[PDB]
C-alpha cells in the first residue's frame, strides 16, 4: 500500500510534469498570436510523449573531454531531488509527514545547484563554466533571501513541519499578512527555477548555458526535474502563503483548491516568461543583495516582534 | 583574459558573425569582430552584370530592408543618365520605402528583444510583418527581393487594390507599435537593460562614421530624407525622431518613433498620390510595354537590345546616399560608357556601425555586448557584401 | 483612366502618436490596500 | 498480428513517429533565407505546431536548416556544426544560395551548395523560398522519416 | 522638423504624493503588472495561424513560383529561341542551345533552367517576346536530391502543360499591367 | 524506512531513465563530433583556464549571512523560551549587526561586482 | 568508353563506370572517394535505409554517385546493378556470421553471383576482394571461406583480379581501434602475450588508392595483389603502442586461447553487432603471411604509409582530455620484426 | 531628364578652387561633376594633409567620411585610384577627393585623421592589395583566413582559383582548384555603335 502511494505520488507528478511542458508551449502561443502545438495527436495532448521518444532515441554524446560521472550524477541528482521534494508535501495528507518538513524542502533544494556545478565541470567547454559559475551564484544567493524568508513564515505558523500551516491558515491566508514576502517568495521562485526573468543560469541569447554539451537523455532528466520543480516551489508557495481551504470530513476540496492555486500560480511563471526581458547577471543579483535582503532581514525581526508585543507566539505543535 | 568566439551559430549574431572576445570574467575587455562570413562578392559579380540584371544584387546587400536598397541604386544609375523617374513612380517609392522603415524597425526592434530575452513582441510584430510582405509581393510578385524598384522608374503599377489595403494597415498598425510599446519600453528589466549602455558620445559618432539612428541618437540632427530630399521627400512631411543621451534606449526610442513618424509619411502617400506613368517613357532607358513591343518595330528593337545589351549609361562616376532603414546607404558606381558598370563600392550602413562595436562596448559584460549588437541594427549581408 | 488611386477626397486620417494609457490606482490609495492586509492579517 | 516482423514494422512506425513530430531545427540562419524562416516561426505559419521548436545548441537538435551562401569561411564551421550534432540529424538546404550557389553562383567566396559540405536531405528552392514552402520542404522531411525503416533492416540484416 | 525623444523638459520638484506614486512603482512593481495585462489581453485574441496543408497563405497573380515553359492552344510550343531570356538572366541559370527542326521553324534543342542558381528575379517572364518563359504560381517543388531541381525542357515543359489553365488566368489578370 | 523506500525508488527511477537513455540510441561518433563547442570554430583556449569573478567581495559575505541565518533558524523554538525578552534583544542584535555587515559589504566594492 | 576530359577534380570525367556492392563499408568510403574524387561514375547498390548512404552522397558529384536498391538473396538487384556499369569492384564482407548471412555467403556466395551477372553484362573488369593469408584450409572459417571465393569467382569471371589486403589500419577500422577500446577492458588479453602473430598494417587509403588504381591500369588481370604494409610488427608492440597513443595502462596477460576462443563465442553472441568473434579471435593470432607475391602497393602505384604517422588521427579519440593536446613526437614508435 | 539647379555646381565649383588655393602643394585637379559632386584631386601624400583640412576648417568641416574606396584602372601606371568621399554635416555637401596608388607604393593611412577608415582602408588592402603606413591594424577583413590573392582586382578570376569542399577521407574540408561545372558564359555586349561626342 505505501508503495501504491508512492507511485500515486510520483506518476502522477511526472505525468503533470510532461503536461506543463504542452501547457507552456499553448498559453505562451496564445499570448503571442498563435495556435501552439495542436497537430500531434487531439489538441496536442500527444505532443510531451512525441519529444520524450525522440530525445532518449538521438544518441547521447559524451564530449571527449568530459567526465563520465560528473556527467552522469549530474541529471540523476536533479531528478532526483525534484521528485523527492514531493515526497513532504501536504497535500491535505503528506505521505511521509517530517517535523522538520520545512527545513527537508530547503536543504533539499540548495542539494541542486551541485548538479549545476558538476555538469558545468564535467563539459569542460567555454560557455559552459561561463554558465555553471554564474548560475551556481545565483542559485546560491536566491537561497539566502529564499531561506530567510521562510524563516519569517516559520515564526507565524510556530514549527518546521508543513503540515502545520493548513491548521495556521484555517481563517486566512498568509498572503494578507506576510504579503511583502510573498511577492518576495514569489520572485526568489522564479530565479531558483532559473525560469524567465531569472534564466541567466542558461542565457540562450547569452552562452546558448549548462546544457550545451549535452544532449539526448542527459539534457531530459534535468528538463523533467526543472519543471517538477517549476510546479513544486508553486505548489509550496500555494501551501506556505495561499493556504488551501481545509474541512476535517472532506479532504480532497483541501487538493481541488490545492489544485487550483498551484496551476494558476505555475501559469504565471508562464506567463511572466513571455512578458518579461531577462535581467542582467548583475542585475539580478543587485536585486537580491541590494534590494530584497534588507527588506528581508529587517521584515525577519517584524515577524520576531509581531508574535511578541501582539502576544500572539504560535503554539509549537 | 578569455577568449570566446561568441562566434556564428550563436542566437545572439545573425548566425554570420564571429565576434573574438577578450573577456575577463564577465566584463568584456576587447572585441575584435571576425565579419566576412557572408561576403558573396556582390561588388565583383556587379562588374560582370548589366546595369537591371545588377539590380537584384542590391536586394541583399541588407536583406530586411530591400526595397530602399534599390531605391539608391535605382537614384545612382538615374542620375549617371541624367533621367528622373516620374511623378506617380517616386511617390510609390517613397510608398515603398516607409513600408521597407517600418519592416525593417520590426525586425531592429523585435529581434534586439529576441536578444535580450522578450520573446513575445517578435511575434505580434511578425504577423504584421507578412501583413506588409504581401504588399511587396502583390506589387512584384516576391515576399522579398522584389527587384520593384528599377533603375529608371519603377517595373509595374500598383495592382488596382494595393492602396486600400494599405490604408487598412497603416491604419491599424500604430495600436500594434503601441502594444510593445507598454511591454518593453517601461519594463525596469528592458529599460536597466538597455538604459546607459553603449552611450556614444556626439563627435566619436561622426568621426566614427556613424550615420544613422546612432548618429541622431546622440543628439546629431542629421537625416538624408530632409536635409538632402532624394526623390519626393521634399513633398511630404514628418519629424526626425532625435534623441538626447545616447544609451541604448534613446536610440530604441528614437527607431520606435521612426515607425510612427513612416506612418505618417505613408499616410501622406496614400492621400497625394498622382495618376500618371510608373516608368520614365524614354524606352532607351525603360522597357517597353508589352503590347508596344508586340505591335511597334522600335519597340521590339528597343526591348531586344535592352534586355540583352543594357541602358549604356554614360561614362562617369557618382555616390548616391539614401536613408536606407539602418542609416546613410550609398553606391559609389563608377561608370564606363558600356552597359555593364566598372565599380559599384556599396557603402553599408554597419561596416562603420560595427568598428564602433570595440568602442561602444566598453566596460562592458558578455551580456551588454548582445544588447551593443542589437542596437546597431546591423544585417552581415550590408556589411560583408 | 482606371489605375489605383487615393479615393476621391482623401483618405481618412491615420493614427501615428503613442496611445499608451496612463490607467492606474493612484500611489497612496495603492499603499493602503497592502498596508491594509497587513494591518487586518496582523489582527 | 502475429509475426516478429509485424512487431519490428510497427515498432519503427512508432520510433519514426516520434522523430517525425519532434523535429527541433537548429537556430542557424545565414543570409536573408533566414528571415523567411523567422517568418516560418511567427504566427501566420507557426512551426511549433507542428512540433519543431528551435533550439541553439547543436548538441540539442535534429534538424539543420541551411539558409543562405556558404561562404568559404562560414564552411569550416557548418561542417563542424553539423558534425556535433546529435546522431539521428537530417538537413534542409534552404534558398538557391545553399543548394547550387544560386546569384554568387560564380562568386570566389561562396561554395556552390551546402550539398559540397554537409549531406543534404531536402533542398527547398526560391530565392526567398517562401515560408510555406519551407514548411512544406520541413513537412517532405517528416514524409523521408516516416518511410525509414531501420528496424526492419536490422531485422533482416 | 525634428522631435525629441527621451528628453525631459524640466526638473519636476519631488512632492511627496509624486515620491511615493513613484516608491509604489518600484515597490509593487506597478509597471511590470502593466505589461502581464497586455499578453493576457491577447492570450484572448483569435490565433492568426493558418493549417498549412488545409490552408494556403495567399498568393496574387505576380507571384513569381515555379518556371514553366507556355505552348500555344494548338501545341506549338511558345519559346522560339531568340534566347535574351539567356541573355538577361542575372545568375546564367537559363542555358539554351537551338538548331532548326525538321519542320523548319526555329526551337530550342535544350533548354535548362538550373533552379539551384536561379534567384527567381522574374525578369524572364518580362524578356521574352513570346512570353514563352513565365514564372508559375507552384512554390512547393522541395526535392530530395540537388539534380531533380535542374529543369530540363521536358520537366518544364511537362510542369507548363500541368499548370497551364492557373498560368494563363494568372497572365489573363496582370497583362494590362505589364 | 518509509522515507528510505521513497527516496531508493526516486534514484532507481533517475538511473532508469539515464540508463536507458545511454544504451538504446544508436551512436557514430568521429571526433569532431566529439570535440569541445564553442560556436563552431576551435575553441581557441583550454574551457577550463583560470575564469575570474568580479563578484569577489559579494561571494565571501553570502557565506557569513548564511550562518546568521542559521543561528536565525532556531528562532521558532525559542519564540516560546519563557525569557522573550531576551529572545528578541539576542535575535535583533544578530539581524542587525550581520545586515552592518552586509552594509559595509556595499560601502565597500563588494557587491558592487 | 568515356574520353577522359577535364583537369583531375572534382566536376571532371575519368571514364569509370563502377558498380561498387558493399561501398557503405570502412573500405568502402574510403574507394567511393577516389573513385568520386578522380570524376568516375559510381554506381553504389545498397541495402541499409537511405540514412546510412548520406555520408556518400558528398562524396562525388552531382549524377555521378547512384544509388541501387539491392538484396543479396534476390538474384534480379544485382542484375539490374551492373546493366549499365563497365567495371565491378566487390568488397562484401563481415566478421559476424549474421543469422541470415553465413561467411559462405558473404564471401564465397555472394560474390559469385555478382561477378557472374558482371560477365552476362560484359564488364570489362572486376575487382574481387578476399583477406590476405587465406588459405582454404585456414583455421579461421572466414579465411577458409574467403579462399573457397577466390577461386570460384575465377570460373565465373576468368581474370578477374583479387587484390587480398591484410588486417587494414585506418580511421573507423578495427584492427587498431579493437585494440585501443580494450580500455574498457581492465585487461587486456593478448594470447601468447601478444607474441609470434606478427602483423603488418596497411593505411586504408592506401588500399583504396590501390583498389582504384587497379580500375585504370590494363597491368591487372587475373593478378592477385596484395597490399601489406611499411612496416611488419609483433603483436605486442603493436598493442602496447596504441595504448601508448591513447596515453592508457597497458597490462598484457598472457590467455591461453582455448580459452580465449570462448570468450570469441560469448560476444559473439550479441543480438547486434558483435564486438569480437571466435572467428575474429583466431584471425587476430593468425601470424601475418609473408610478402613473396604479386606485389600489391607500390606495385600498384601508392607508397605504403607507415603506420605511426596517421596512427595519432585513428586512436585520438580514445584519447582522454588530458592527453588530447599530446602529439606523436611525444610517444614512442613501435617496433618491426623482419621475421 | 533630371532637373538640375547650377546654383550648386557654382558654389560646389568655388570651394573646389578655395580648397586648391588653400592645398596648393598637393591639389592637381579639382573637378565639378554635372551631377554637382566635387572631386578634388591629390597627389598620394597629401593624404594626411587635405583631409585633415577638411575635417578642421571653419569655412570646409567634412567631419564624417562616407566611404574609402579602390578602383583599378589595370591600365593606369597607378593602378588603384583610392576616392575618399566625405560629408559636411555643417555645410550640407559632400566632396571627394581622390588619389592615386601603384600596388607596391603605399598610401599613408588616415585613421588618424578619420576612425571610420579603420575598417575601410583593411577592406581596400584584403580586396585591392594597397598598403596603408601607420595603420593600427592592418589584416585581412572580408576573405577567408588563408586566401591568396587581392578578389577585387580586375586581373582576379571572379570563380577565383580555390573552392571548398568536405572530403571523407581527411574528413576536412579541403581546397582544390576550382572546377566549375558550367563556366561563367561570357556574353560580349558593348555595341559597335557610339553614343554621342562624349
Ligand atoms: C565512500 C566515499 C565516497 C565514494 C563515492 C565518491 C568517490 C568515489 C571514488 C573516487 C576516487 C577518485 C576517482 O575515482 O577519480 C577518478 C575520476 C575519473 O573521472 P570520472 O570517472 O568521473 O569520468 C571520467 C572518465 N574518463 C576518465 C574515462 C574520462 O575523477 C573524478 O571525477 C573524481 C570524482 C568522481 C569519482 C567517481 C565518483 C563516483 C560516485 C558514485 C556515487
Ligand atoms: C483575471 C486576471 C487578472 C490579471 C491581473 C493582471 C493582468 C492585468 C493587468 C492590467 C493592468 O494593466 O493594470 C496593472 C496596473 C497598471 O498600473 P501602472 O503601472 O500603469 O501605474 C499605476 C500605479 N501607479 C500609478 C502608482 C504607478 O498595475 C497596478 O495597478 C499595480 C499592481 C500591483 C501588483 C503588486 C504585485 C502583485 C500582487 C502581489 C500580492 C498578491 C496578490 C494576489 C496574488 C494571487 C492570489 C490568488
Ligand atoms: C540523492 C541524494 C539526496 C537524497 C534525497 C534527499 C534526502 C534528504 C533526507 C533528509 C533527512 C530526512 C529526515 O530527517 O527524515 C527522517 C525520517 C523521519 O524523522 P522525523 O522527521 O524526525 O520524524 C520522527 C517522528 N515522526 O526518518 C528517518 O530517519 C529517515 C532516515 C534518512 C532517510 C534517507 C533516505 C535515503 C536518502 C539517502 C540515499 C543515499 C543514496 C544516494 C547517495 C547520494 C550521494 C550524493
Ligand atoms: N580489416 C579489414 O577491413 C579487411 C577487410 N578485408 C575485406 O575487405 C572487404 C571490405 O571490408 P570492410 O569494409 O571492413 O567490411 P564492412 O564490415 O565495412 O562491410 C563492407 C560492406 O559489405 C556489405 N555487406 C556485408 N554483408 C552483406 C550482405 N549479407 N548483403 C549485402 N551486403 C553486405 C555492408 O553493407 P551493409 O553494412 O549495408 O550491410 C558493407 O557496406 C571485406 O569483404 C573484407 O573481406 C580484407 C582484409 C582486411
Ligand atoms: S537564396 Fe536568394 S534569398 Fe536565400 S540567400 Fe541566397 S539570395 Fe538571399
Ligand atoms: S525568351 Fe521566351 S522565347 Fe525567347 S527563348 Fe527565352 S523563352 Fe524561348
Amino acid at each position: 500500500m505505501f508503495f501504491i502511494n508512492i507511485l500515486t505520488l510520483l506518476v502522477p507528478i511526472l505525468i503533470a510534469m510532461a503536461f506543463l511542458t504542452l501547457v507552456e508551449r499553448k498559453i505562451l502561443g496564445y499570448m503571442q498570436l498563435r495556435k501552439g502545438p495542436n497537430i500531434v495527436g487531439p489538441y496536442g495532448i500527444l505532443q510531451p510523449f512525441a519529444d520524450a521518444m525522440k530525445l532518449f532515441m538521438k544518441e547521447p554524446m559524451r564530449p571527449l573531454t568530459t567526465s563520465m560521472s560528473l556527467f552522469i550524477i549530474a541529471p540523476t541528482l536533479s531528478l532526483t531531488l525534484a521528485l523527492s521534494l514531493w515526497v513532504p508535501l501536504p497535500m491535505p495528507h503528506p505521505l511521509i509527514n517530517l517535523n522538520l518538513g520545512i527545513l527537508f524542502i530547503l536543504a533539499t533544494s540548495s542539494l541542486s545547484v551541485y548538479s549545476i556545478l558538476w555538469s558545468g565541470w564535467a563539459s569542460n567547454s567555454k560557455y559552459s563554466l561561463f554558465g555553471a559559475l554564474r548560475a551556481v551564484a545565483q542559485t546560491i544567493s536566491y537561497e539566502v533571501t529564499m531561506a530567510i524568508i521562510l524563516l519569517s513564515v516559520l515564526l507565524m505558523n510556530g514549527s518546521y513541519s508543513l503540515q502545520t500551516l493548513i491548521t495556521t491558515q484555517e481563517h486566512m491566508w498568509l498572503l494578507l499578512p506576510a504579503w511583502p514576502m510573498a511577492m518576495m517568495w514569489f520572485i526568489s521562485t522564479l530565479a531558483e527555477t532559473n525560469r524567465a526573468p531569472f534564466d541567466l543560469t542558461e542565457g540562450e541569447s547569452e552562452l546558448v548555458g549548462f546544457n550545451v554539451e549535452y544532449a539526448a537523455g542527459p539534457f531530459a532528466l534535468f528538463f523533467m526535474a526543472e519543471y517538477t520543480n517549476i510546479i513544486l516551489m508553486n505548489a509550496l508557495t500555494t501551501i506556505i502563503f495561499l493556504g488551501p481551504l481545509y474541512y476535517i470530513n472532506l479532504p480532497e476540496l483541501y487538493s481541488t483548491n490545492f489544485m487550483m492555486e498551484a496551476l494558476l500560480l505555475s501559469s504565471t511563471f508562464l506567463w511572466i516568461r513571455a512578458s518579461y526581458p531577462r535581467f542582467r547577471y548583475d542585475q539580478l543579483m543587485h536585486l537580491l543583495w541590494k534590494n530584497f535582503l534588507p527588506l528581508t532581514l529587517a521584515l525577519c525581526m517584524w515577524h520576531i516582534s509581531l508574535p511578541i508585543f501582539t502576544a500572539g507566539v504560535p503554539p509549537y505543535m | 583574459n578569455m577568449t570566446l568566439n561568441f562566434g556564428p551559430q550563436h542566437p545572439a549574431a545573425h548566425g554570420v558573425l564571429r565576434l573574438v572576445l577578450e573577456l575577463s570574467g564577465e566584463m568584456v575587455r576587447k572585441c575584435d569582430p571576425h565579419i566576412g562570413l557572408l561576403h558573396r562578392g556582390t561588388e565583383k559579380l556587379i562588374e560582370y552584370k548589366t546595369y537591371l540584371q545588377a539590380l537584384p544584387y542590391f536586394d541583399r546587400l541588407d536583406y530586411v530592408s530591400m526595397m530602399c536598397n534599390e531605391q539608391a541604386y535605382s537614384i545612382a544609375v538615374e542620375k549617371l543618365l541624367n533621367i528622373q523617374p516620374p511623378p506617380r513612380a517616386q511617390w510609390i517609392r517613397v510608398l515603398f520605402g516607409e513600408i521597407t522603415r517600418i519592416l525593417n524597425h520590426i525586425m531592429a526592434v523585435t529581434t534586439h528583444a529576441l536578444d535580450i530575452g522578450a520573446m513575445t513582441p517578435f511575434f505580434w510584430m511578425f504577423e504584421e510583418r507578412e501583413k506588409m510582405f504581401e504588399f511587396y509581393e502583390r506589387v512584384s510578385g516576391a515576399r522579398m527581393h522584389a527587384a520593384y524598384i528599377r533603375p529608371g522608374g519603377v517595373h509595374q503599377d500598383l495592382p488596382l487594390g494595393l492602396l486600400d489595403d494599405i490604408y487598412e494597415f497603416s491604419k491599424n498598425f500604430s495600436l500594434r507599435i503601441d502594444e510593445v510599446e507598454e511591454m518593453l519600453t517601461n519594463n525596469r528589466i528592458w529599460r536597466n537593460r538597455t538604459v546607459d549602455i553603449g552611450v556614444v558620445t556626439a563627435e566619436d559618432a561622426l568621426n566614427y562614421g556613424f550615420s544613422g539612428v546612432m548618429l541622431r541618437g546622440s543628439g546629431i540632427q542629421w537625416d538624408l530624407r530632409k536635409t538632402q530630399p532624394y526623390d519626393v521627400y521634399d513633398q511630404v512631411e514628418f519629424d526626425v525622431p532625435i534623441g538626447s543621451r545616447g544609451d541604448c534606449y534613446d536610440r530604441y526610442l528614437c527607431r520606435v518613433e521612426e515607425m510612427r513618424q513612416s506612418l505618417r509619411i505613408i499616410e501622406q502617400c496614400l492621400n497625394k498620390m498622382p495618376p500618371g506613368e510608373i516608368k520614365v517613357d524614354d524606352a532607351k532607358v525603360s522597357p517597353p510595354k508589352r503590347a508596344e513591343m508586340k505591335t511597334s518595330m522600335e519597340s521590339l528593337i528597343h526591348h531586344f537590345k535592352l534586355y540583352t545589351e543594357g541602358y549604356q549609361v554614360p561614362p562617369g562616376a557618382t555616390y548616391t546616399a539614401i536613408e536606407a532603414p539602418k542609416g546613410e546607404f550609398g553606391v559609389y558606381l563608377v561608370s564606363d560608357g558600356s552597359s555593364r558598370p566598372y565599380r559599384c563600392k556599396i557603402k553599408a550602413p554597419g561596416f562603420a556601425h560595427l568598428a564602433g562595436l570595440d568602442k561602444m562596448s566598453k566596460g562592458h559584460m558578455l551580456a551588454d555586448v548582445v544588447a551593443i549588437i542589437g542596437t546597431q541594427d546591423i544585417v552581415f549581408g550590408e556589411i560583408d557584401r | 483612366v482606371k489605375q489605383d488611386m487615393p479615393p476621391p477626397g482623401g483618405y481618412g486620417p491615420i493614427d501615428y502618436k503613442r496611445n499608451l494609457p496612463r490607467r492606474g490606482l493612484s500611489g497612496y490609495s495603492m499603499f493602503a490596500v497592502g498596508i491594509g492586509a497587513l494591518i487586518f492579517g496582523y489582527w | 498480428r502475429s509475426r516478429a516482423e509485424y512487431v519490428v514494422t510497427k515498432l519503427d512506425d512508432l520510433i519514426n513517429w516520434a522523430r517525425r513530430s519532434s523535429l527541433w531545427p537548429m537556430t542557424f540562419g545565414l543570409a536573408c533565407c533566414a528571415v523567411e524562416m523567422m517568418h516560418m516561426a511567427a504566427p501566420r505559419y507557426d512551426m511549433d505546431r507542428f512540433g519543431v521548436v528551435f533550439r541553439a545548441s547543436p548538441r540539442q537538435a535534429d534538424v539543420m536548416i541551411v539558409a543562405g551562401t556558404l561562404t568559404n569561411k562560414m564552411a569550416p564551421a557548418l561542417r563542424k556544426v553539423y558534425d556535433q550534432m546529435p546522431e539521428p540529424r537530417y538537413v534542409v538546404s534552404m534558398g538557391s544560395c545553399a543548394n547550387g550557389g544560386g546569384y554568387y553562383h560564380y562568386s570566389y567566396s561562396v561554395v556552390r551548395g551546402c550539398d559540397r559540405i554537409v549531406p543534404v536531405d531536402i533542398y527547398v528552392p526560391g530565392c526567398p523560398p517562401t515560408a510555406e514552402a519551407l514548411l512544406y520542404g520541413i513537412l517532405q522531411l517528416q514524409r523521408k522519416i516516416k518511410r525509414e525503416q531501420k528496424l526492419k533492416i536490422w531485422y533482416r540484416r | 522638423t525634428y522631435k525629441y525623444v527621451n528628453k525631459k523638459e524640466q526638473e519636476s520638484e519631488v512632492d511627496m504624493k509624486s515620491a511615493t506614486d513613484n516608491a509604489a512603482r518600484i515597490l509593487m512593481w506597478t509597471e511590470l503588472i502593466r505589461g502581464l495585462g497586455m499578453t493576457l489581453s491577447y492570450l484572448f485574441r483569435e490565433p492568426a495561424t493558418i493549417n498549412y496543408p488545409f490552408e494556403k497563405g495567399p498568393l496574387s497573380p505576380r507571384f513569381r513560383g515555379e518556371h514553366a515553359l507556355r505552348r500555344y492552344p494548338s501545341g506549338e510550343e511558345r519559346c522560339i529561341a531568340c534566347k535574351l531570356c539567356e541573355a538577361i538572366c542575372p545568375a546564367q541559370a537559363i542555358t539554351i542551345e537551338a538548331e532548326p527542326r525538321a519542320d523548319g521553324s526555329r526551337r530550342t534543342t535544350r533548354y535548362d533552367i538550373d533552379m539551384t542558381k536561379c534567384i527567381y528575379c522574374g525578369f524572364c517572364q518580362e524578356a521574352c517576346p513570346v512570353d514563352a518563359i513565365v514564372e508559375g504560381p507552384n512554390f512547393e517543388f522541395s526535392t530530395e536530391t540537388h539534380e531533380e531541381l535542374l529543369y530540363n525542357k521536358e520537366k518544364l515543359l511537362n510542369n507548363g502543360d500541368k499548370w497551364e489553365a492557373e498560368i494563363a488566368a494568372n497572365i489573363q489578370a496582370d497583362y494590362l499591367y505589364r | 524506512m518509509n522515507l528510505y523506500t521513497v527516496i531508493f525508488i526516486n534514484i532507481l527511477l533517475s538511473l532508469t531513465l539515464i540508463l536507458v537513455a545511454f544504451w538504446l540510441p544508436q551512436m557514430n561518433l568521429y571526433s569532431e563530433k566529439a570535440n569541445p563547442y564553442e560556436c563552431g570554430f576551435d575553441p581557441t583556449s583550454s574551457a577550463r583556464l583560470p575564469f575570474s569573478m568580479k563578484f569577489f567581495l559579494v561571494a565571501i559575505t553570502f557565506l557569513l549571512f548564511d550562518l546568521e541565518i542559521a543561528l536565525l533558524l532556531p528562532l521558532p523554538w525559542a519564540i516560546q523560551t519563557i525569557k522573550t525578552s531576551t529572545m528578541m534583544i539576542m535575535a535583533f542584535i544578530l539581524v542587525t549587526i550581520l545586515s552592518l555587515g552586509l552594509a559595509y559589504e556595499w560601502t565597500q566594492k563588494g557587491l558592487e561586482w | 568508353a568515356v574520353i577522359p576530359h577535364g583537369k583531375g577534380g572534382r566536376s571532371s570525367v575519368s571514364g569509370v563506370v563502377a558498380t561498387v556492392f558493399g561501398a557503405t563499408g570502412f573500405l568502402g568510403r574510403y574507394v567511393v572517394n577516389h573513385l568520386g574524387r578522380m570524376g568516375s561514375q559510381v554506381i553504389i547498390p545498397y541495402r541499409c535505409d537511405v540514412y546510412d548512404i548520406m555520408h556518400l552522397r558528398l562524396m562525388g558529384d552531382l549524377g555521378q554517385l547512384t544509388f541501387l536498391e539491392w538484396d543479396a538473396r534476390d538474384k534480379d538487384s544485382i542484375r539490374k546493378a551492373v546493366q549499365h556499369s563497365n567495371v565491378v569492384i566487390n568488397l562484401i564482407g563481415r566478421e559476424w556470421e549474421t543469422r541470415n548471412f553465413d561467411f559462405e555467403d558473404v564471401f564465397v556466395n555472394i560474390p559469385r553471383a555478382i561477378a557472374q551477372a558482371s560477365k552476362e553484362a560484359g564488364v570489362e573488369r572486376f575487382i574481387h576482394v578476399s583477406h590476405l593469408n587465406a588459405s582454404m584450409k585456414s583455421s579461421s572459417k572466414s579465411l577458409r571461406s574467403k579462399a573457397v571465393g577466390e577461386k570460384e569467382v575465377r570460373s565465373v569471371f576468368p581474370e578477374a583480379i583479387i587484390i587480398r589486403p591484410s588486417d587494414i589500419f585506418g580511421r573507423e577500422d578495427r584492427f587498431l581501434n579493437h585494440f585501443a577500446n580494450y580500455r574498457w577492458f581492465l585487461a587486456v588479453p593478448l594470447v601468447s602475450l601478444g607474441f609470434k602473430t606478427v602483423k603488418q598494417p596497411v593505411y586504408v587509403a592506401d588500399v583504396s588508392k590501390g583498389i582504384v588504381n587497379a580500375t585504370k591500369d590494363p597491368d591487372a588481370v587475373g593478378k592477385t595483389f596484395a597490399f601489406t604494409g611499411p612496416n611488419r610488427y609483433l603483436l605486442f608492440h603493436l598493442v602496447k603502442y596504441i595504448f601508448g597513443m591513447t596515453h592508457r595502462t597497458f597490462i598484457p596477460y598472457p590467455l591461453p586461447l582455448f580459452v580465449y576462443s570462448w570468450i570469441g563465442k560469448l560476444f559473439g553472441l550479441s543480438p547486434f553487432e558483435p564486438w569480437t568473434t571466435k572467428d575474429k579471435v583466431e584471425r587476430i593470432h593468425i601470424s601475418d603471411v609473408m610478402p613473396t607475391d604479386l606485389p600489391g602497393l607500390e606495385d600498384l602505384g601508392v607508397q605504403p604509409t607507415p603506420l605511426e604517422l596517421k596512427s595519432i588521427e585513428v586512436l585520438r579519440r580514445h584519447r582522454t582530455y588530458r592527453w588530447l593536446s599530446s602529439e606523436i613526437e611525444e610517444t614512442k614508435p613501435a617496433k618491426t620484426v623482419n621475421y | 531628364v533630371r532637373p538640375r539647379s547650377d546654383v550648386t555646381h557654382k558654389q560646389l565649383s568655388a570651394f573646389g578652387e578655395y580648397v586648391a588655393e588653400i592645398l596648393p602643394k598637393y591639389v592637381q585637379q579639382v573637378q565639378v561633376s554635372c551631377l554637382d559632386e566635387l572631386e578634388i584631386c591629390i597627389h598620394p601624400d597629401g593624404v594626411i594633409p587635405t583631409l585633415t583640412f577638411l575635417r578642421d576648417h571653419t569655412n570646409a568641416q567634412f567631419k564624417s567620411l562616407a566611404d574609402l574606396t579602390a578602383v583599378d584602372v589595370p591600365t593606369r601606371q597607378n593602378r588603384f585610384e583610392i576616392v575618399y568621399n566625405l560629408l559636411s554635416l555643417r555645410f550640407n555637401s559632400r566632396i571627394r577627393v581622390k588619389t592615386y596608388a601603384d600596388e607596391l607604393t603605399p598610401i599613408d593611412s588616415i585613421v588618424s585623421v578619420h576612425i571610420a577608415a579603420n575598417w575601410y582602408e583593411r577592406e581596400v588592402w584584403d580586396m585591392f592589395g594597397v598598403f596603408f603606413f601607420n595603420h593600427p591594424d592592418l589584416r585581412r577583413i572580408l576573405t577567408d583566413y588563408g586566401f591568396e590573392g587581392h578578389p577585387f582586382r580586375k586581373d582576379f578570376p571572379l570563380t577565383g582559383y580555390v573552392e571548398l569542399r568536405y572530403d571523407d577521407e581527411v574528413k576536412r574540408v579541403v581546397a582544390e582548384p576550382v572546377e566549375l561545372a558550367q563556366e561563367f558564359r561570357k556574353f560580349d555586349l558593348n555595341s559597335p555603335w557610339e553614343a554621342f561626342p562624349a
